[PDB]
């Protein structure tokens, strides 16, 4: 059972399969999966409760299967549909920004976000 | 006169009554949004607590405190000032991060040296991820938060929708997370840096929740205070009204007597 | 009282609350007027006290706001700080006449903000001591205020130097 | 309106409203402050304070009671200068640079003087 | 206290209590009580009379009447005459009581007379010799010495406060004459405290050297205690000390 | 009314309009008679005049004149001498409110405000 | 830079389709002023 | 006015201002040594004012329908409506129109505050068309008054809609 | 300061100033609580509350009527007693302790009674 | 302002500073001070003259008095004859 909670939403609180992109590659959870902590990287996420499947765009967070089979996912914001080319225009600007210059790291994060955006 | 000075003063009280009424209402409106946010935030926090509980994470103490910049949010500011002071006797050397001006002023008096950091701009805004994140980020860099093998945060838990009890909780360090139980029931290898990452992530996640709890308590307190104010203003209105009416009659009588006395002669 | 007010060319209103507040003379400038004005004010004292009224007027408005709370901006609290010292500066002890030559310095110090440098409680000590300092050192300056009764550029500078030297003390 | 000239009237009506707003808001300012007071309202308050001290203007026969020669400002000039203020064409001029001086030419000049 | 706050009832209860005193034998333990009804409706007085006869108390009490209808000069002379009747008992040594209800309406009566005699209006438009009248009336009721036969005539004059404010010329004049006052609080009466005896504004002078020792011992300091209760609930409306809370709990009971 | 009560034995009900305006009228007549106007203008004979009026109004053993009077408070000041004199005569008060009629309640009688002294 | 600062920047970026609600956007902006103190003595309040 | 009314026509007489009428009568009365009265006005000033104001009426069809409408004007001496001459006139009149100073200053001309303006005959002689389209108007404005104090943060949309409607 | 000496006068002066403040903020206190006053002032207010209670001194012969045995305090003792209170020496114990008691020593003792 | 609350004292201070010139020379920079006391008790006046004698200022003070006991006509006459002096 997925507990998907956000500081302004909580779309899940049983969720059968969840496929997650983590700093360990991709992890899939099906029923009892090993009770772990995994840092969620910025992601394109699928949550399936039964066969019904919900596509989520995830801003990174943490995933933690609890030993009581509660897959606590915490992330800052969520659906995949919300992602939809102005972001590409902003990312072009962000590429420019790294040339001059926290801003260096930020623009690097923007390149990461560009990858995450491309994933959609 | 007596009459006019009564009357103008009574007008002042009337205007005060009107304002305290108006404010109390505006506060109620604002409170609704604050509370709405707080539920979602609190649910998120509980998921993190699920890890900490099962982990039995159990963590120089750091003190963080939260109040709004804004005043007249009941006794949030000073109930918190007293309860911080109690645990500043329990660590008479603690580095105080004061999130918002109001707790800063009172607390600053009790130990000036202990005041190391303070923030501002808190109260004007309603809690948002950016603020919490940035305060946290600065906590790590500026205050070197991880070095402190104890961290504690103070906030106001909005105990009931008409009450607030200032409350604290311990922000857990990465060392504690490492050696806390139920490893394997939470796996870490070495190819992840989950204690050092999760500590940071939950440093902010706990702080945002604390801010949400506090903010809701603050706006709630302000509503409560402005309501009680209206009652007190009403009493003064009634007292000066009776005075006004009596004074009015007395003037009439005294003037009438003067004319009569003259006429008699 | 109404009849008399019309007849007279001034009012020297005394506030009862301010008497209890310990301001003696307890005069309030809001109800005290001199309709003949500063034509009767000696030239030196006219120069020093030019904005003393303005500062006090600003203090009064700012102070009113302050009682109704609300975090006062630094500019208002500058006023508040200046004003508070001024209030203590006004205070006097009954049956203690003062020489005008030695009233000109005290007002100069206040208006030129030197007294904002000194803590409110010990302002009274500072005034007394300042006079003592002038008696010791710039007693030449005091003589000039008596003798010429108008502060020239040289006197203003001398007086300024004297005050600055004693700000430290 | 017509009697004193339509423009003169409208300008003066705007002045009255601006000042009246400031006076009504004075009560709000007393407890609440400018803290939760609107930006538009604040601009109106700021204009009202500027207008309030634009009223100030010494008298030649109060060189005794001031020392600054009075100002005899032409009617047309007053209408024009007050109109500008309301429009906020001179909201880039300090509040105290309207105080105890004549028309716009003086008000701007006193802004420069304070700047120096 | 305030008008028609069962003002009459408070006095009536005194008369009722002294029924068993009057069913007594010791003549000291007899109050022959006079109810002076000035400015009251003939109907209300008649109901009162019937009430007194219902408690069969009429036989030990006199009623003097100067009703609302009755002429203002009669009303002026109404307390003075009543006090003469009282003096016969008093000067027979025997204890008695006289309740002068309402001397405030007598003040209005004397006011009328004075104005119609065109004597200049006094303070609050009540003639200035109103003090002399009340003081002369009131001081004719007294505890006399054993030589004089231990005379007693207790006086309870009933003043109807204007706007319930004890500052007021007619009330204050009376307060100064009397040796204690029994102000009743309208707010408490309304808020169902019957009897509504304000203890903020009830005082008594030498009354505290007339009560039986039992009611001094048992009731000792309770007046002080409930003037701590008054204070306690004054500032109760933040954190209550256990001492204050205990007092509030006691106060409430 | 007295012919009805006394000489037709009836219980009757006598309306009076403003008794403020009864008082007001009396006050004028006093001034006309040249008598010194007593407190707050009101006639020195104010008390006695109401007394005559409201003691002829009484319950006899023949009949009874019940009287409904309309008391138009002077400026809503119940502290004024004329209302006070009135209230002494009044036995019950029916306190209609227009707020109450606006709550769709006809009778417009404000229930909380209504009080009688023969509600014993 | 800190991990949660990384996630923060990402979250802020992630609020860009542009069709998203004001509350997200408000959550993606802050005007707060980071006052800095130490031992009371204040380094200048750099914007948060 | 009576001549027109008597002739069966209608007419409107505007007494402006009875406050000054009072003063003149005061001057006469005091000089004629008649006793003074409330607010130093003669005692039978009520009798005079009422007598004057009851010579305005809508006469029966026996009397040929004629009328004399009247509109007395009373000048408020510092807004003291508890003043003796105002109180008397207020009682006599069947409605009052109460102009408020703030409104005048706030540029609302007519500066009639319709809060304390009442007519006791009112809608009985209102144009039917205008009656239909303005019962609502009274209610809207009533709300606008209550929602006036909402002029100064987080505020219900319903109130804001009212506020907009009311201002317009 | 001459007639009854400077120490007496200074002690009295502070009492007068303190009490006048307490009366001055009496309005504000009612309108909004005492915990909604400035901290510096709040100390003054709390002190003043003690001073007010301190002024009591059970009646010395109407002791019967009050029901509390009288207290008579020397003038020399009085100056000392107030001096201490102004320095807040004995401010740390209940308002009840200062209420209906004589000299400073009695307050201390009455704290012990209360402490039980 | 409010009675007796240094009511005398505010004025008396003025008289006292005019001592500085009076003791000195140049008659045009001197003043002569005439203190008129109407309706006041002999004891008040006596204190005032004691104060003046203490400050040795009765070398230029004139005290025109009409004490509280003294007749109402003399009190009416008191300012106008003080004016003459």
């Amino acid at each position: 059972k997925l507990q998907f909670a956000l500081p302004h939403e909580t779309l899940y609180s049983e969720v059968t399969q969840v496929n997650l992109p983590a700093k360990s590659g991709r992890i899939g959870v099906l029923a009892n999966h090993v009770p772990t902590v995994e840092q969620l990287l910025p992601g394109v996420v699928e949550v399936m409760e039964g066969s019904n499947s919900k596509k989520f765009f995830i801003s990174g967070g943490f995933a933690t299967v609890q030993p009581d089979s509660q897959l606590c996912v915490t992330a800052i914001e969520a659906p995949l549909e919300s992602f939809s080319e102005n972001i590409k225009n902003l990312l072009a600007e962000a590429k420019k920004n790294v040339s001059s210059s926290r801003e260096a790291a930020e623009a690097a994060i923007q390149v990461e976000v560009l990858e995450n955006l491309q994933s959609v | 006169a007596t009459l006019k000075e009564v009357e103008m003063r009574l007008k002042s009280i009337k205007n005060i009554e009107k304002i305290t009424k108006t404010m109390k209402i505006v506060a109620s409106t604002r409170l609704s949004k604050a509370e709405k946010a707080k539920i979602s935030a609190k649910k998120m926090d509980e998921a993190e607590q699920l890890f900490y509980k099962n982990a039995e994470t159990k963590n120089k103490e750091l003190i963080v405190a939260i109040t709004s910049d804004k005043g007249l949010c009941g006794s949030i500011h000073s109930q918190l000032a007293k309860a911080v002071r109690r645990h500043l006797n329990d660590q008479p050397n603690a580095d105080i991060v004061t999130i918002g001006d109001k707790i800063k002023m009172q607390l600053l008096r009790t130990h000036p040296n202990n005041i190391k950091l303070s923030i501002n701009g808190i109260g004007k805004d309603a809690p948002t991820f950016q603020e919490s994140a940035l305060i946290a980020d600065k906590l790590l860099s500026v205050m070197k938060a991880g070095t402190y093998p104890k961290i504690s945060i103070f906030y106001n838990d909005p105990v009931s929708s008409l009450s607030f009890e200032p409350s604290e909780k311990p922000i857990f360090n990465a060392k504690t997370i490492e050696q806390s139980p139920s490893f394997g029931k939470f796996e870490i290898d070495t190819d992840a840096n989950v204690p050092r990452d999760l500590f940071e992530y939950t440093l902010a996640n706990q702080m945002l929740t604390a801010m949400a709890q506090g903010y809701a308590a603050e706006i709630s307190a302000r509503r409560n205070a402005m309501d009680n104010a209206s009652k007190n203003a009403g009493d003064m209105i009634n007292r000066y009204s009776i005075l006004y009416n009596r004074t009015r009659q007395a003037v009439i009588t005294n003037e009438l007597v003067d004319i009569i006395t003259g006429a008699s002669s | 009282p109404t009849n008399v007010i019309s007849i007279t060319d001034g009012q020297i209103f005394l506030e009862a609350e301010l008497f209890y507040k310990g301001i003696r003379p307890a005069i309030n400038v809001g109800l005290s007027v001199s309709r003949v004005g500063s034509a009767a004010q000696v030239k030196a004292l006219k120069q020093v006290a030019g904005s003393l009224k303005l500062f006090l007027a600003q203090y009064r408005e700012v102070a009113a706001f302050a009682q109704f709370g609300s975090d006062l901006d630094a500019s208002t609290k500058q006023t508040l700080v200046r004003g508070e010292r001024l209030t203590q500066l006004l205070k006097q002890n009954q049956y203690s006449p003062l020489a005008t030559e030695e009233q000109v310095p005290l007002i100069y110090a206040g208006v030129n903000g030197h007294l904002d440098g000194i803590e409110l409680s010990r302002i009274g000590e500072f005034e007394s001591s300042f006079l003592s300092y002038l008696k010791s050192n710039h007693n030449e300056l005091l003589t000039e205020i008596r003798e010429k009764g108008e502060l020239s550029k040289e006197l203003l500078a001398s007086l300024k130097s004297a005050t600055e030297s004693f700000v430290a003390t | 309106a017509a009697v004193v000239g339509q423009e003169h009237y409208d300008v003066a009506s705007k002045v009255q409203e601006t000042l009246q707003t400031y006076k009504s808001l004075q009560d709000i300012i007393a407890i609440l402050g400018m803290d939760e007071l609107s930006e538009q309202d604040k601009l109106t308050v700021e204009r009202a304070r500027k207008i309030q001290r634009f009223l100030s203007q010494p008298f030649a026969v109060a060189e005794v009671f001031t020392g600054i020669p009075g100002k005899l400002v032409r009617l047309k000039d007053t209408v024009a200068s007050f109109k500008a203020v309301l429009e906020g064409k001179y909201d880039n001029i300090p509040e105290h640079a309207f105080y105890m001086v004549g028309g716009i030419e003086d008000v701007v000049a006193k802004a420069e003087k304070l700047a120096a | 206290g305030d008008r028609q706050t069962g003002k009459t009832a408070v006095a009536l209860d005194t008369i009722l209590n002294q029924k068993r005193w009057n069913n007594g034998s010791d003549e000291s333990k007899k109050l022959y009580c006079v109810y002076v009804a000035v400015g009251q409706k003939r109907s209300t007085v008649a109901q009162l009379v019937q009430t007194l006869e219902q408690h069969d108390a009429m036989k030990y009490s006199i009623i003097v009447a100067a009703t609302a209808s009755e002429a203002a000069p009669l009303q002026y002379l109404a307390p003075f005459t009543a006090a003469s009747i009282g003096e016969w008992f008093r000067d027979n040594g025997k204890h008695a009581l006289i309740v002068y209800d309402d001397l405030s309406k007598q003040a209005v009566a004397y006011r009328q007379l004075s104005l119609l005699l065109r004597r200049p209006p006094g303070r609050e438009a009540y003639p200035g010799d109103v003090f002399y009248l009340h003081s002369r009336l009131l001081e004719r009721a007294a505890k006399l010495s054993e030589k004089e036969g231990s005379g007693s005539l207790t006086a309870l004059p009933v003043i109807e406060t204007q706007g319930g404010d004890v500052s007021a010329y007619i009330p204050t004049n009376v307060i100064s004459i009397t040796d204690g006052q029994i102000f009743l609080e309208a707010e408490l009466f309304y808020k169902g405290i019957r009897p509504a005896i304000n203890v903020g504004l009830s005082v008594s002078r030498v009354g505290s050297a007339a009560q039986v020792k039992a009611l001094k011992q048992v009731a000792g300091s309770l007046k002080l205690f409930l003037a701590q209760y008054r204070e306690v609930a004054a500032f109760a409306q933040s954190d209550l000390d256990a001492s204050t809370k205990q007092t509030l709990v006691r106060g409430e009971r | 009314a007295e012919y009805f009560r006394d000489e037709e034995g009836q219980d009757v009900l006598l309306f009076i309009d403003n008794i403020f305006r009864f008082t007001q009228a009396g006050s004028e007549v006093s001034a006309l008679l040249g008598r010194i106007p007593s407190a707050v203008g009101y006639q020195p004979t104010l008390a006695t005049d109401m007394g005559l009026l409201q003691e002829r109004i009484t319950t006899t053993k023949k009949g009874s004149v019940t009287s409904v009077q309309a008391v138009y408070v002077p400026a809503d000041d119940l502290t004024d001498p004329a209302p006070a004199t009135t209230f002494a005569h009044l036995d019950a008060t029916t306190v209609l409110s227009r707020g109450i009629s606006e709550l769709g309640i006809y009778p417009a009688v404000d229930p909380l405000d209504s009080k009688s002294r023969l509600l014993d | 830079i800190s991990y949660a600062a990384y996630l923060n920047v990402a979250a802020q970026a992630i609020r860009s389709t542009e069709l998203q609600t004001a509350s997200v956007l408000n959550r993606s902006q802050t005007d707060a002023f980071y006052t800095q103190y130490k031992n009371a003595s204040e380094p200048t309040p750099i914007t948060k």
